[PDB]
RNA sequence: AAUCCUGCUCAGUACGAGAGGAACCGCAGGUUCAGACAUUUGGUGUAUGUGCUUGGCUGAGGAGCCAAUGGGGCGAAGCU
RNA sequence: AACUGCGAAUGGCUCAUUAAAUCAGUUAUGGUUCCUUUGGUCGCUCGCCACUUGGAUAACUGUGGUAAUUCUAGA
C-alpha cells in the first residue's frame, strides 16, 4: 500500500527486477493464482478475495471467468537474509520488484501471449498435476524457449488430485 | 392455547361452530378440507402408506389458532377481546341500572 | 432455491397492461405467456413475474411493430402471498426485458411485487419500491 | 401470530383476514373486508362513518408539570462553603457592609492624598 | 437497545444498553413528555419515576 | 441509589453572571461586599502556575 | 389414474485443444388431469337483512305500501 | 468560539424570453414606498426595583444516535 515515490526508489535498481509472465492453458488456476499473489503482496495491493481481482479489467471478463486481455500488475515484498543467500544472481536490498503479466492461455489469443513474451524475461507456467501436460503448455512453451525464457514450474490444483482424485502417495 | 398465544380461550370460535354446535369432547386437527357436511361422521384410518417424505415426517407446532366468528365476518377473537375493545354498550348499562 | 408459487394470474392472452420502465412504450400488448403448455380453450395467462412476450400499442414508433420479451411487475387480481396476504394493485404493469434477464430501460415507475422482485434480480435492483 | 396490523377504520387486522392493496404511488393499506375497501375505493373519508375509531377518537366517544429547585455546587468551589455562605449570619452580613463602607471611606482619603 | 439515563440532580447520564422487550414494554406506546415507572428497570429500580425527554429512530 | 448516575454529583459548570442572579443566590440584600462574594476559579494545569479568575457581573 | 416440466445441487464437474457441457441420488416448485372443500379472497344474494333514494298513494308526522324484484350501497347463511 | 448587529438584493455571467413590450428622449408622482447619509426632534403628554427587574438561551461541561450531510437530541 505505498505511495508513488518508494516505487521509483526501487524501480531504478536493476538487479532485482523480474519481469514474468504467467502461461498455461486454459482452465489451470492462472487467474486464481494470480490473485492469491495480489492478496499477498503487491505495490498497493490488498488482500482482497472478491473473486477475480484487477487482472479481470473487464466486466465481460468476469461475466465469463475468461482472461481476454492481458493484465500487467506490479508486486512489491521484501524476503530475509538467508532467503537472499540463495540469490546467486546480482543482489541488492530486500526489496523486489515483478512486473507480472496475466497472459491469456486461448490458442486464439497467442499473438497476445507473444506480445506478453517479448516484454518478460522470464515464465511461471502452470501446470494442472491432474490433467498434466495439455495442449496450450505445449504450445506457449515452444513459444518461450524460441523467445529465450527461463521457465519456473507450478503444478496446480493439487486439491483435485488429493481428494477428488483419491491418488494415494506412490501415484502420486 | 398454544406456546406462544397463552391465550385462556377453547377452540370453539366465537358464536359456536356454523351448523354443527360446541365442541366439548377431544377433536383433532386436520391440514386442509376432509369430505362431508358438518357433523357428518368421518372414518380416521392409519394410512396403508410408508410415510418417510419430508412433508410426511415434518415436525408441527401451531402458534395461533383463529378463533373469530364463522357466523360472518369475525373481527374479535374472543369475548374479553371483543368486550376491551368495545367498551361498555346500552344493553350493559341498562343491565346495571336494573340490577343495581 | 425455491421456485415461486402457485399465484392466480387473472391476464390472459389479449390484455393490455401499462409498460412500467422508462423505454419511450407506453404499454404492452400480450399475446403468450412462456412456459404455458395450454389446453383446448384455455387462454394462456400470466401473474406477476411471469416472462411473457408482448407488443408495444402506444409508444415509440421504432418499437410498436415488434415483439418483445417482457415481465409483469404488478398485477390488480388479488393473490394469497402464502401467508394470508390477499395482495391486488392499483393497475396492471410490467416492464420491457431480453431473453437472458437484462431490463431494456434504466427505472422503474411504482411498486414491484416481492415474488417478480425474487424471480428477476435485475427488475429488483431496478425497482423504486417493494410492495 | 404475525405483525399485528390495522385497517384504515383502525380494526386489528389478523392473520388471514381481509385483504391488502398496494397503489403505484408506493402507498399500502388493508382492509379488515370488502365494506372497509368499498368504502376506501369510494373514497369516504372514515371520519364520518359513525363505526370506525377514526369517528370515535374525533367525536370523543369512549372517552401534570413539575418545577424543581435544586441546589447544587459551582465548579472550583465548596458545596458547605456555598451554602454556610449563603445562610451567614444577618450580623455578619451588616458588620460586611459597614465594613466596606470604612474601606470606601480610606480609599476615599487615599483618593484625597492622592489629589493633594 | 440503548436507553440514556439523565438525574438532574447528579448529571453523568449513563447508557443502558437492554435486550428485553419484556422489560421495554412499560414505556412502549406510551409517548414523550409523560411519567411512567422506572420500576421495570429492576428491584435496584424499583421506585424510580422518569419521564420521556426525547429518543432517536432506527436510522438516526 | 444506582451506582454512577445518582451519586458524584458535578457541580453547575459556571457560575452565575448576571448581578440579580448572584444576589438572589447568595441572599444579598443590599451590597454586602457583592465585590468579593462572587465566584472565582481557580485554573490548575501540569505545565503553568495555577491562578484563579472570575468573571465580569453586570446590570 | 395419475401425467409432464422447470429451478437448485451435482457442477463450469465428467467429456473436450477450445468453444462449450451433461447424468444418477437428493431438494424446492410448477403444467395438465382427478377427487373433494368453503377457514380465508372473490362471485351470487329476494334472509326482500339493514340504510339511501325517485314517482305516486294512506289528511300530515311516525309507520308503511305499489312501480311484473322500482333503483342503488353494504350484506348473514347456503351454493360456488 | 458563540449570541447580537450588518451585509449577503451589490458585484460577475448570458442574451433564452421579449415587437408600443423592453428601451431612448421628455414629463408626472399635487397617485406612492424608502434600510443607510445629513439635519431636525427625543424632561413638551402631569402617570416596597429605579443606585436598574423576570425567565431563559447560546457559546461551554458532559451521554450519545446515524453509513452518511455545514444532521441533531437528552441533562
Ligand atoms: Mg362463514
Ligand atoms: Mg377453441
Ligand atoms: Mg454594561
Ligand atoms: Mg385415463
Ligand atoms: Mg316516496
Ligand atoms: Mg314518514
Ligand atoms: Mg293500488
Ligand atoms: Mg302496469
Ligand atoms: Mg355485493
Amino acid at each position: 500500500n505505498f505511495t508513488v515515490d518508494q516505487i521509483r526508489a526501487i524501480m531504478d535498481k536493476k538487479a532485482n527486477i523480474r519481469n514474468m509472465s504467467v502461461i498455461a492453458h486454459v482452465d489451470h488456476g492462472k487467474s486464481t493464482l494470480t490473485d492469491s499473489l495480489v492478496c499477498k503482496a503487491g505495490i498497493i495491493a490488498s488482500a482482497r478475495a472478491g473473486e477475480t481481482r484487477f487482472t479481470d479489467t473487464r466486466k465481460d471478463e468476469q461475466e465469463r471467468c475468461i482472461t481476454i486481455k492481458s493484465t500487467a500488475i506490479s508486486l512489491f515484498y521484501e524476503l530475509s537474509e538467508n532467503d537472499l543467500n540463495f540469490i546467486k544472481q546480482s543482489k541488492d536490498g530486500a526489496g523486489f520488484l515483478i512486473n507480472l503479466i496475466d497472459s491469456p492461455g486461448h490458442v486464439d489469443f497467442s499473438s497476445e501471449v507473444t506480445a506478453a513474451l517479448r516484454v518478460t524475461d522470464g515464465a511461471l507456467v502452470v501446470v494442472d498435476c491432474v490433467s498434466g501436460v495439455c495442449v496450450q503448455t505445449e504450445t506457449v512453451l515452444r513459444q518461450a524457449i524460441a523467445e529465450r525464457i527461463k521457465p519456473v514450474l507450478m503444478m496446480n490444483k493439487m486439491d483435485r488430485a488429493l481428494l477428488e482424485l483419491q491418488l494415494e502417495p506412490e501415484e502420486l | 392455547s398454544t406456546d406462544y398465544d397463552l391465550s385462556d380461550k377453547s377452540i370453539n370460535p366465537l358464536g359456536g361452530f356454523v351448523h354443527y354446535g360446541e365442541v366439548t369432547n377431544d377433536f383433532v386437527m386436520l391440514k386442509g378440507c376432509v369430505v362431508g357436511t358438518k357433523k357428518r361422521v368421518l372414518t380416521l384410518r392409519k394410512s396403508l402408506l410408508v410415510q418417510t417424505k419430508r412433508r410426511a415426517l415434518e415436525k408441527i407446532d401451531l402458534k395461533f389458532i383463529d378463533t373469530t366468528s364463522k357466523f360472518g365476518h369475525g373481527r374479535f377473537q374472543t369475548m374479553e377481546e371483543k368486550k376491551a375493545f368495545m367498551g361498555p354498550l346500552k344493553k350493559d348499562r341498562i343491565a346495571k341500572e336494573e340490577g343495581a | 432455491s425455491g421456485a415461486k408459487f402457485r399465484i392466480s394470474l387473472g391476464l390472459p392472452v389479449g390484455a393490455v397492461i401499462n409498460c412500467a420502465d422508462n423505454t419511450g412504450a407506453k404499454n404492452l400488448y400480450i399475446i403468450s405467456v412462456k412456459g404455458i403448455k395450454g389446453r383446448l380453450n384455455r387462454l394462456p395467462a400470466a401473474g406477476v413475474g411471469d416472462m411473457v412476450m408482448a407488443t408495444v400499442k402506444k409508444g415509440k414508433p421504432e418499437l410498436r411493430k415488434k415483439v418483445h420479451p417482457a415481465v409483469v411487475i404488478r398485477q390488480r387480481k388479488s393473490y394469497r402471498r402464502k401467508d394470508g396476504v390477499f395482495l391486488y394493485f392499483e393497475d396492471n404493469a410490467g416492464v420491457i426485458v431480453n431473453n437472458k434477464g437484462e431490463m431494456k430501460g434504466s427505472a422503474i415507475t411504482g411498486p414491484v411485487a416481492k415474488e417478480c422482485a425474487d424471480l428477476w434480480p435485475r427488475i429488483a435492483s431496478n425497482a423504486g419500491s417493494i410492495a | 401470530m404475525k405483525v399485528e396490523l390495522c385497517s384504515f377504520s383502525g380494526y386489528k387486522i389478523y392473520p388471514g383476514h381481509g385483504r391488502r392493496y398496494a397503489r403505484t404511488d408506493g402507498k399500502v393499506f388493508q382492509f379488515l373486508n370488502a365494506k372497509c375497501e368499498s368504502a376506501f375505493l369510494s373514497k369516504r373519508n372514515p371520519r364520518q362513518i359513525n363505526w370506525t375509531v377514526l369517528y370515535r377518537r374525533k367525536h370523543k366517544k369512549g372517552q401534570t408539570r413539575r418545577a424543581v429547585k435544586f441546589q447544587r455546587a459551582i465548579t472550583g468551589a465548596s458545596l458547605a462553603d456555598i451554602m454556610a455562605k449563603r445562610n451567614q449570619k444577618p450580623e455578619v452580613r451588616k458588620a460586611q457592609r459597614e465594613q466596606a463602607i470604612r474601606a470606601a471611606k480610606e480609599a476615599k482619603k487615599a483618593k484625597q492624598a492622592s489629589k493633594k | 437497545m440503548k436507553l440514556n439515563i439523565s438525574f438532574p440532580a447528579t448529571g453523568c447520564q449513563k447508557l443502558i444498553e437492554v435486550d428485553d422487550e419484556r422489560k421495554l414494554r412499560t414505556f412502549y406506546e406510551k409517548r414523550m413528555a409523560t411519567e411512567v415507572a422506572a420500576d421495570a428497570l429492576g428491584e435496584e429500580w424499583k421506585g424510580y419515576v422518569v419521564r420521556i425527554s426525547g429518543g432517536n429512530d432506527k436510522q438516526g | 441509589d444506582i451506582p454512577g448516575l445518582t451519586d458524584t454529583t458535578v457541580p453547575r459548570r459556571l457560575g452565575p453572571k448576571r448581578a440579580s442572579r448572584i444576589r438572589k443566590l447568595f441572599n444579598l440584600s443590599k451590597e454586602d461586599d457583592v465585590r468579593q462574594y462572587v465566584v472565582r476559579k481557580p485554573l490548575n494545569k501540569e505545565g503553568k502556575k495555577p491562578r484563579t479568575k472570575a468573571p465580569k457581573i453586570q446590570r
